[PDB]
């Protein structure tokens, strides 16, 4: 017996909180615009992929060697020009850490060629590497918390849907990079934050 | 998770394995509260106190051989969990390499 | 790493105040007509270009050797038959002065052949030249303040947009020409002025 | 930017480099207040007072060798910045060639 990924459907009623991306930008976004984010999902050859167009950025984030496909994403703008991204897949059918590759390109403001391309380790358990690459100089900092233990309280889940998140510390992963001379500051203020669910898929 | 004992002196270890075996001379080693206030800062082996919050000002110590923060004169308020964050400073970009979360009960 | 111009989009949410054109006319325009100005933009071979049809004039203004494209323009009519033009590009990715070429043709009143074709220097820093040419005798005076430090207060920016302007004196440029025996008088009265955003692009 | 001193006599220089080395005989040299009132006027070497505002009437002097306006009997009101504008008169059209902005604090 082998657990397999469920067949693709039009609407997914069961969501798994997989990632918590708080990419910062040095240009101003004032507030969360309803209906701004556009998400395109893919699952080809056991590799999940999500492309997020919104708030001046394209996020092509892919996970290697998984039985999960990205089914949802919610994007919000916090204070000090912070872009929080919440990602949801189907279900966790394995208890192993997965390799992550994220491409962050600027479609507005500081557009340009690749400024950064590196492997960001797990902060905890040191078991995987994030291939980050940034097409632009418009990103202040990147924070990706894979399989978080806590959902952001300002995100209101839909009524007909179901949400599951990780409850064990052993499956948490943290990747972070800063390009400015401040400790952390990838983390948000979470005092006045609102989330918008991306359009397609 | 690692906890500490009562109101004498709290030990907060990062427990870095240092698998690549890099030196502390280019390493940013620092601690932080659950309400996300910086405890101590090490930039390149020198403590910096500008980002340290005033409630923890002049009340913490650092030991480099044991990689441990010593937290003196414990109070009743600081019962939350404390996390230590280890970044690797590179001129291309500052990479977070290690984080760990410990607890504190007095 | 090289900063590049952002890819073209349908609507541009980030605007950079690049120029302040106050072309005067000897015929009467009483007030700013809503929906009068029509703007056509171009970026071919690193040269920005804008064609402004409105209030009896066509303004074919182009900038050489830039990483900016004209994304917006606002036109207004002040007192004493003054035509203020505000121009907005994407962003300033270089700290050098750019060569400017402006063609002002009269489509109403004093239409005719080229009366003027010259190089107007920078008034400040003497670092660039404006190739001006005027197809008509209907222009009193031309004033072009490239990268101004102050926005005109009577121009009301749209709510969902963002505006950035120059803050350094070193990037200011001034070009001016008068064809009548009055000192200055290219500058407006700015007591009762209203602006209209041009239609296309 | 260039400033001037207290209530004795203010010096307002244009500081024209004159790179093409043209003569003052065909040059329009004049000064103006921040509220956009003309201070002095030179048309072809002769001062013209018709466009000069009445508040600055008969109270300014011009020096051609040093290209400087001397502003006598300073008051408390005139603390704003003053800009000097240099046009090149041609029968085809009058071309502004030089402008500069200076300050005045008394």
């Amino acid at each position: 017996y082998k657990n397999t990924i469920c067949p693709p459907r039009q609407d997914y009623r069961y969501w798994y909180f997989v990632a918590e991306l708080t990419i910062g930008v040095n240009y101003d976004i004032n507030s969360t615009i309803i209906g701004e984010c556009h998400m395109s999902e893919s699952y080809i050859d056991r590799n999940a992929n999500i492309v997020l167009t919104g708030y001046g950025l394209k996020i092509n984030m892919t996970i290697m060697d998984t039985d999960q496909r990205f089914v949802a994403a919610a994007e919000g703008v916090g204070k000090d020009n912070k872009l929080s991204v919440l990602l949801f897949t189907t279900q966790r059918l394995d208890k192993v850490h997965h390799n992550i590759s994220v491409t962050i390109t600027c479609m507005e403001m500081n557009c340009g060629t690749t400024k950064y391309n590196s492997d960001l380790p797990e902060s905890i358990h040191k078991s995987s590497s994030c291939d980050i690459t940034i097409n632009g100089s418009c990103v202040t900092c990147v924070n990706l918390e894979t399989d978080p233990t806590k959902i952001n309280p300002h995100y209101l889940h839909p009524k007909n849907k179901y949400l599951y998140h990780n409850s064990e510390y052993s499956m948490r992963g943290s990747y972070g990079v800063t390009f400015i001379d401040e400790l952390n500051q990838c983390l948000l203020d979470i005092k006045e934050l609102s989330y918008d669910i991306c359009y397609r898929e | 998770k690692i906890q500490a004992y009562f109101n004498e002196t709290a030990d907060l270890p990062c427990q870095f394995a240092n698998s690549q075996n890099q030196s502390l001379s280019e390493l940013v080693v620092f601690w932080q509260d659950q309400e996300n206030l910086v405890l101590n800062e090490v930039y390149l082996g020198k403590e910096k106190f500008d980002s340290v919050h005033s409630k923890y000002m002049g009340r913490t110590s650092f030991d480099s051989d044991s990689w441990t923060l010593r937290l003196h004169n414990l109070q009743i308020k600081d019962k939350g969990l404390y996390q230590c964050i280890i970044h690797h400073k590179k001129p291309t970009g500052m990479i977070r390499i290690h984080q760990m979360n410990s607890e504190l009960s007095v």
